[PDB]
């Protein structure tokens, strides 16, 4: 954490030098803004697409290196396995997503920067293609999963219009600083939300939770929202949603200033939903946003497997049990720019370059495993689609291993996950051929990895008999609803080892000592 | 390292070359319409203008010297213009050969929103090339479109340009060809007067409407004059 | 809503494609266009047919994966949005929607609606960057950038690389994309030292990749999801004229790997 | 967001507009004095100059075309000049009205040290406006200051400008009006020829003296010529 | 428009000695208002020109100079000052000998801003 905070300044210097169009003041110097709940203005931003400009700067540097010949880019190519030779991660097995070709690449070092696994819950704010295939293959090859149950959610997300949708668009969570969360008191209300009188509006998070008034933490508010939607309200197209109303704010504050604060958000919401939030209440619903978990890495960003380095959201690293705002971009840029170039050099200087080619038996075994898996997936020809299984898995994980977790629910999920996995491997329909642009095959492989990863997620959530950050257990909570840590018995990082049995991974505790920031 | 000739290396440079040559050709077209506006003044005024074009700056310049300089500049401008237009047309054609439902269709549906300034520019440019060839052969040399004994060549310092104009637009086929070429030249100007400012980068949000209006004015004036000439000659207003 | 779809179906680059007709009995107006394509894909899989392949990652109009020519307009009838941001409420019951990929020589078609857009990557590789290495950057506040210049550079830099400008351009030109990157880098003081080279190189790359020329038609700005103006193209034209005055020669083009 | 037309929004922009229009008007005044210097050559030369003003580039440009372009430019320049002058005069009057001992006095003992340019410029500008009106009515149209049977209007291409000038400066009231206007125009030039360079920012310490000397030379030449004309006509040197 | 804490190192941007001397000549304006008083039009052109020239001659005032002059000039129009007839009495009575070259610099800046289409902002209303 100190290394990340120390190199953030170099991150900003590098981003400015690369031409990232950060916001500027009228005097020519950089402009800072404050996040939600932050007491300092330490955030540098583009207008509303800071991540886009940061990734564009990184992509321009990558394009410069590709033109220089130092970097070989392989877009539309998905790594399907990790080749570990003589105990070191000595290559990968990939599939071309256009021609279907299985290729073997050998290297002296392997870096996994494949992002988080927030799509194990089917409904999430992540991109459609986000998966955990690379990190799960590495975990099966010897890498340890550090706290796989650590998942962050976003409180304000545009809900889904039906079972077809799998992506919840992320709206800014400052929208709760100027809106009121409610649902109609009657379970079935055909009236327009603006026509519903104030006395007939169940203004929960205000009737309940009088403390933290109008600034309830995202976890408590979102757990209340999910409980309300699970009780059955029918407010959304499928009943999954809550009215974040802006009517009283528009009456109180100037509509011009409310526009100046939330114009882009209201325009995007009106585009997605077709409803103007200036007249009708907006609808929001929680969705899983981030995964602070991932492969355990040491101070050198190296996993349990020598030569395998995990950076970004794919490792556990610096976020603990809850990722602060603007820290995932900071962590990714720090790992890429100012940490991994040192630690990978440290690893490589102690080993001999070359010596491993793609004709080794390990590459052949990994390629045969990948080909057999692909052929089996294509040959099942079941009656169910891949997205059906992914939806079932995500619904079970969101109900049982979501924002509210308990021992009975986690045990039920641990019973159900193998059943869903068996039903997938016996009754899934993956049409098309392997040597073709088969998107259903990509989805099938990703869901096949997700079905195994979710069991480990539930096992880790069951093991951690405490509440910390995003991980919440109902048995361990303060009367106010906050997380209740057990620092005496659970002050460690849980790294899980693949033992060949999916239901019995081996737990390795990495003790946590705090010499500077004392736990409280 | 070759200097401004690097413009020939890029398609944007060819477009800049076309912008400059189109500046020259638009100036010539406007001045030509202004000069031909003297047919309504009378045969004496028109022939005086024709003679004074060759006797331009005579006390200091020799006969036809400035006119030959202008002709060479016009020929260079039009040759560079046609060369760059052909190169860019072939490049944009090659840019659509691979992905196209047919050799005459790009998409099964392509609703256009910003106009049709690629059909008009190219087709009208081919038409203007053919018309320039025919017009030089018609009014400058009188070797086409003329009955025998109707066309009088410049004899020393006397000019019968008015007689050539009057006896030129008698066959309605010539009048129709001139009118069609004037329609496509009006489209050419209406697009290119603004497009040549945009091609050199002399455009922004504030002056975009001003340049559009200037292009409209130039195209309308040139079209009106250049369709008034042959219609008036054929209908008997100029005789 | 009952919706008829004439979707381009192409097996691969070599195989010629054709339009296939698919009738959707029930379409939610709130359902997105890509969500309707997904529902059609599930129906095709249930019926045993081959699902329609299309590019999509973010479904937010930011990444630029989605690339569909819907009813003659890139990214659908509504402007300033993407295919993922287009929802079926923009259409009417009984409508016929023609779904197409990008048609450009430099943008080969790989599947039904998927298109190879690596020519944009090679245009970026040909100088669409600032040649600054890691660790050499000075302090972030050393060079003052005016707020207006930063705003214009962010207007140009907000380009998702979708390629709809090439698709709606009658010449199949990458003028808007190249102009956006050139204007973004040229408007900042960090992009000055190599700007007049960069534009030339980038323009040359767009010529080498197989894009057309700019007739200044303006459909690119009409269909641009991020409302990138033709002022970017004017800025590129000014930069290229100035570089020609300086005798700037394009480098060797970026050859595909 | 309006472009150059944002000059009308500020008083400094109004003074820039006046600087440009005064550049045009100073050029016209110098050229007009130079043209009117030909009356000492004789009636033939003066009438030839008057006729050649209309035939400016006749073999290419139609009769009175360049003259009408110049007249339109002059009218636009003088209208913008008078509009900006009135606006800024009213602005300064408002700036002085609130704190003032009287409506005719500002201070008890205000001592000018950098000249009286405001008084001379404003009063001379009003006088020059009235004189331009009376001049166009006097020598261009002959509808004032002439006994019946002394003004010959330009008929065809023969001009009697010399006769009009000779019969114009016969009444001593007209001669005195012209002389007073020439004095105030001399003051106007003496200030404004430097003031337009200072208003556009084309001035510093090195060139301040040079621009003041140029303004002095221009004002002196214009004054000398424009008072030589009517005095010579009235006293009998031009007849 | 620079805030506290965001300033870079003092020696980062080189300002030439002649530019610094001219900017100190313009910046040495005590705001007495004698320029308005001696100006026959009651104009603040010397004061506004001195501030505009001071900020325009330094690299730190470059990002917002062409706006600033317009705004400042507009404010002088809104506050009720007259126009500059280039009389020069203000420089004659100026305690700090602010030259008329400051007014020429302001005129150049305003012309260039008009060429850029710079629109004056809403005027500063008295509290
Ligand atoms: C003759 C050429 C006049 C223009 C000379 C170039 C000036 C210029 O700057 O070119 C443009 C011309 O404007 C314009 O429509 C001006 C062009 C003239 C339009 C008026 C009608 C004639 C305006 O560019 P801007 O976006 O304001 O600034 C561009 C800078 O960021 C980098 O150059
Ligand atoms: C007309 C030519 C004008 C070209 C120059 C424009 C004005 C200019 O720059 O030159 C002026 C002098 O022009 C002048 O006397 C120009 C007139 C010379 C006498 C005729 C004064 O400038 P300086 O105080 O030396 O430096 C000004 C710089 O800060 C530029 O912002
Ligand atoms: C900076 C370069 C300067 C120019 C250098 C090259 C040009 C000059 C040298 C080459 C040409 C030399 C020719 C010299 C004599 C020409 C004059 C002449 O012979 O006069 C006759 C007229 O001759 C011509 O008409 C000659 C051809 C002139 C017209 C050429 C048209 C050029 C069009 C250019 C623009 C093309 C389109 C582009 C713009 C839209 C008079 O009539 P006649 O005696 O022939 O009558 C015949 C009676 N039976
Ligand atoms: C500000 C400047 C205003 C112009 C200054 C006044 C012009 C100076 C000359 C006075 C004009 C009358 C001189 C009479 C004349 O032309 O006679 C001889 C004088 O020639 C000279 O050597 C003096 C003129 C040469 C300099 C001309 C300067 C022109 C400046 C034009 C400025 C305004 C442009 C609009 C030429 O011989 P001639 O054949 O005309 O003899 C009399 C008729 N047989
Ligand atoms: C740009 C568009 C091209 C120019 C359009 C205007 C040109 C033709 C104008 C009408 C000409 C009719 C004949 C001349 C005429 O009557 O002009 C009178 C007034 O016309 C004007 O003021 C015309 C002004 C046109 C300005 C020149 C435009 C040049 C365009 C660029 C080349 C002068 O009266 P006058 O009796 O002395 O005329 C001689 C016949 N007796
Ligand atoms: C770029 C714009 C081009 C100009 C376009 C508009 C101008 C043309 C259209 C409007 C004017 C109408 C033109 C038609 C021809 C008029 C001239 C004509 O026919 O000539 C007569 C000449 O008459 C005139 O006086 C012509 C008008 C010129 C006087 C106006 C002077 C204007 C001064 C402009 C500057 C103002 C002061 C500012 C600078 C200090 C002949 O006199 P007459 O023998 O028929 O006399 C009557 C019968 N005895
Ligand atoms: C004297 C007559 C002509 C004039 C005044 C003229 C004027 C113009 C102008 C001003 C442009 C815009 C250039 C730019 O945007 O940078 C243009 C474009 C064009 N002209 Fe011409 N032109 C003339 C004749 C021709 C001829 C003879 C041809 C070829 C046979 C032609 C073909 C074109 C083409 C193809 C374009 C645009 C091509 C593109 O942008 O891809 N024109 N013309
Ligand atoms: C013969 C035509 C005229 C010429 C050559 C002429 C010339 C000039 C010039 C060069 C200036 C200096 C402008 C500047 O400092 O930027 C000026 C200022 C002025 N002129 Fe004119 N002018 C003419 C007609 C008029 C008329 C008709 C009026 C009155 C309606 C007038 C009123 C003024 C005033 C009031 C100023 C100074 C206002 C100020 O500096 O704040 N002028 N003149
Ligand atoms: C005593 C000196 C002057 C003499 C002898 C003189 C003589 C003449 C004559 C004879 C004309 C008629 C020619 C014509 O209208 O085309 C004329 C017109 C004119 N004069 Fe003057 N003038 C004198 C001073 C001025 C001054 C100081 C101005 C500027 C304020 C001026 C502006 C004009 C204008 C605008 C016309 C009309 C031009 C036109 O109609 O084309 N004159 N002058
Ligand atoms: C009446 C005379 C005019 C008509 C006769 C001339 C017509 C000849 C032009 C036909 C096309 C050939 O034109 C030729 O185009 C090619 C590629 O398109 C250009 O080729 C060059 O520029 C293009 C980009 O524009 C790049 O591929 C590369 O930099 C280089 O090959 C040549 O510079 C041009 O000479
Ligand atoms: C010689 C005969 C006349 C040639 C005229 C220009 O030549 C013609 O230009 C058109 C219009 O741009 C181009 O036509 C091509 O591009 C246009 C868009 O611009 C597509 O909509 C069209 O489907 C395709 O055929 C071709 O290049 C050529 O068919
Ligand atoms: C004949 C020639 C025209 C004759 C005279 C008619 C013109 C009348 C001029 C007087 C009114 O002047 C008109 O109003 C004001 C002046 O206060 C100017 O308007 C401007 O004034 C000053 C700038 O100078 C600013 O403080 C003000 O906010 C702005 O509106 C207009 O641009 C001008 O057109
Ligand atoms: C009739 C119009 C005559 C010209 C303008 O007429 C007059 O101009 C003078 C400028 O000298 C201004 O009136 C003047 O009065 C005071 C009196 O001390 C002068 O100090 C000051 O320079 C000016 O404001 C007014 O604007 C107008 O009353
Ligand atoms: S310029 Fe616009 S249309 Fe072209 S790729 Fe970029 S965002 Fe897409
Ligand atoms: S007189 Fe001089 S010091 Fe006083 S306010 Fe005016 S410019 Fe400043
Ligand atoms: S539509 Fe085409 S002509 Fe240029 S401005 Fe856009 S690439
Ligand atoms: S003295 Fe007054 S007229 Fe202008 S130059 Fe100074 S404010
Ligand atoms: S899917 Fe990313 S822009 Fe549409």
């Amino acid at each position: 954490v100190y290394r990340l905070a120390q190199v953030s300044v170099n991150i900003i210097d590098q981003c400015v030098a690369q031409g990232v169009p950060f916001a500027r003041e009228y005097g020519g110097l950089l402009d800072n803004r404050s996040f939600g709940g932050a007491q300092v203005a330490r955030t540098f931003y583009a207008r509303g697409q800071t991540g886009q400009q940061l990734l564009l700067g990184a992509y321009q540097a990558l394009s410069r290196q590709i033109a220089a010949g130092t970097v070989k880019m392989f877009p539309r190519t998905e790594m399907l396995d990790l080749v570990v030779v003589d105990g070191r991660a000595r290559g990968i097995i990939t599939r071309d997503m256009v021609t279907g070709k299985i290729t073997r690449y050998a290297a002296d070092a392997v870096v996994l920067a494949t992002g988080g696994y927030g799509n194990v819950f089917y409904l999430s704010t992540n991109a459609k293609g986000c998966n955990a295939t690379a990190i799960w293959r590495a975990h099966r090859r010897g890498a340890f999963f550090g706290n796989p149950c650590f998942t962050q959610i976003h409180p304000t997300c545009i809900p889904v219009s039906g079972e077809y949708q799998s992506k919840l668009t992320l709206m800014s969570e400052s929208l709760r600083n100027d809106g009121r969360i409610w649902v109609p008191k009657k379970k079935g209300d055909t009236r327009r939300p603006q026509d519903i009188p104030e006395s007939e509006r169940d203004y929960y998070l205000e009737e309940r939770y009088p403390s933290f008034g109008n600034l309830v933490p995202r976890d408590i508010a979102s757990r209340a929202a999910k409980q309300v939607c699970d009780e059955g309200r029918g407010v959304g197209p499928g009943g999954l949603g809550v009215y974040l109303d802006f009517a009283d704010a528009i009456k109180r504050l100037g509509r011009q200033k409310i526009a100046e604060r939330y114009g882009n958000l209201f325009d995007m919401y009106k585009q997605i939903t077709g409803e103007d939030p200036y007249e009708t209440p907006m609808r929001i619903y929680p969705a899983v946003h981030y995964t602070m978990g991932g492969l355990w890495v040491d101070y050198n960003l190296q996993s349990t497997i020598p030569g395998l380095f995990v950076i970004g959201e794919a490792n556990f690293s610096d976020h603990g049990a809850n990722r602060l705002g603007a820290s995932a971009l900071m962590q990714g840029l720090a790992d890429g720019y100012f940490i991994l170039p040192y630690t990978i050099a440290n690893f490589l200087a102690q080993v001999k370059p070359g010596g491993v080619s793609i004709d080794r038996p390990e590459f052949a075994e990994a390629e045969a495993e990948i080909n057999q898996r692909i052929q089996r997936l294509l040959s099942i020809r079941g009656k169910r689609t891949v997205d059906s299984f992914h939806r079932e898995l995500g619904k079970l994980m969101w109900d049982k291993c979501g924002m509210a977790r308990n021992a009975a629910g986690l045990r039920e999920a641990l019973q159900r996950i193998p059943e869903i996995r068996a039903e997938f491997w016996e009754n899934v329909n993956v049409p098309g051929e392997a040597n073709d642009l088969n998107q259903a095959l990509e989805k099938a492989g990703r869901v096949a990895d997700f079905l195994e990863l979710a069991e480990l997620m539930c096992l880790d959530a069951l093991h951690r008999e405490e509440s910390c950050g995003g991980h919440f257990r109902e048995e361990y909570q303060t009367p106010d609803g906050e997380a209740l840590r057990n620092d005496e018995q659970f002050s460690y990082v849980a790294a899980w080892e693949f033992t060949g049995d999916l239901a019995k991974p081996r737990l390795h505790k990495e003790p946590l000592v705090f010499e500077y920031v004392k736990p409280t | 390292m070759t200097g401004v000739l690097t413009l020939t290396r890029t398609s944007v440079g060819k477009k800049v070359i076309m912008a400059l040559t189109g500046f020259v050709l638009v100036g010539f077209v406007v001045f030509h319409m202004y000069g031909n506006l003297k047919m309504y003044q009378g045969p004496e005024v028109y022939n005086a203008y024709a003679a004074g074009l060759r006797e331009l700056g005579y006390p200091i310049f020799g006969h036809e010297h400035l006119l030959w300089i202008a002709r060479f500049i016009l020929l260079a401008s039009v040759f560079l213009h046609i060369w760059a237009a052909t190169s860019l047309t072939l490049q944009s054609r090659r840019s659509l050969q691979a992905s196209s439902i047919s050799t005459v269709r790009r998409y099964g549906q392509h609703k256009r929103q910003s106009g049709y300034a690629d059909y008009t520019m190219r087709f009208g440019g081919v038409l203007i090339f053919f018309f320039i060839i025919y017009h030089i052969l018609h009014l400058t040399f009188g070797v086409v479109g003329y009955e025998p004994g109707q066309f009088i060549h410049p004899h020393g310092d006397v000019y019968e340009t008015y007689n050539n104009v009057v006896y030129g637009f008698q066959n309605p086929l010539i009048v129709g060809f001139y009118l069609l070429t004037m329609v496509f030249l009006a489209l050419h100007l209406y697009h290119g007067v603004w497009s040549m400012f945009q091609t050199l980068g002399w455009n922004n949000r504030t002056y975009d409407r001003l340049l559009r209006g200037l292009a409209i004015v130039v195209a309308a004036a040139v079209f009106i004059g250049n369709i008034s000439f042959p219609l008036a000659v054929y209908f008997g207003f100029v005789a | 809503m009952k919706i008829t779809l004439k979707i381009w179906r192409q097996k691969n680059r070599n195989t010629p494609g054709e339009f296939k007709t698919y009738v959707m009995d029930n379409v939610n107006p709130d359902m997105s266009f890509l969500e309707m394509l997904d529902v059609l894909n599930e129906d095709l899989m249930s019926r045993g047919e081959e699902p329609v392949a299309f590019d999509h990652d973010c479904r937010e109009g930011i990444c630029g994966m989605c690339s569909l020519m819907i009813n003659g307009v890139a990214h659908g009838p509504k402007n300033a949005i993407t295919t993922c941001q287009l929802h079926m409420r923009s259409f009417k019951d009984g409508d016929t929607i023609t779904v197409e990929p990008w048609r450009a020589s430099a943008f080969p078609i790989l599947k039904d609606l998927v298109v190879d857009r690596s020519a944009f990557d090679r245009i970026i590789q040909a100088g669409g960057y600032i040649s600054v290495s890691t660790g050499s950057a000075p302090d972030a506040n050393t060079i003052p950038v005016s707020k207006v210049a930063a705003d214009r550079a962010m207007d140009a830099a907000a380009c998702i690389g979708c390629g709809a400008c090439v698709a709606a351009c009658p010449n199949g030109s990458a003028m808007l994309f190249t102009a956006a990157k050139v204007t973004h880098l040229a408007l900042l003081p960090q992009g000055q030292p190599e700007r007049y080279q960069r534009v030339v190189n980038m323009v040359a790359q767009a010529d080498f990749e197989g894009f057309g020329n700019c007739t200044n038609i303006g459909e690119c700005a009409a269909v641009c999801p991020k409302e990138i103006s033709l002022e970017t193209i004017a800025q590129l034209n000014r930069d290229l004229v100035m570089a020609a005055l300086r005798g700037i020669e394009p480098n060797t083009p970026i050859v595909p790997a």
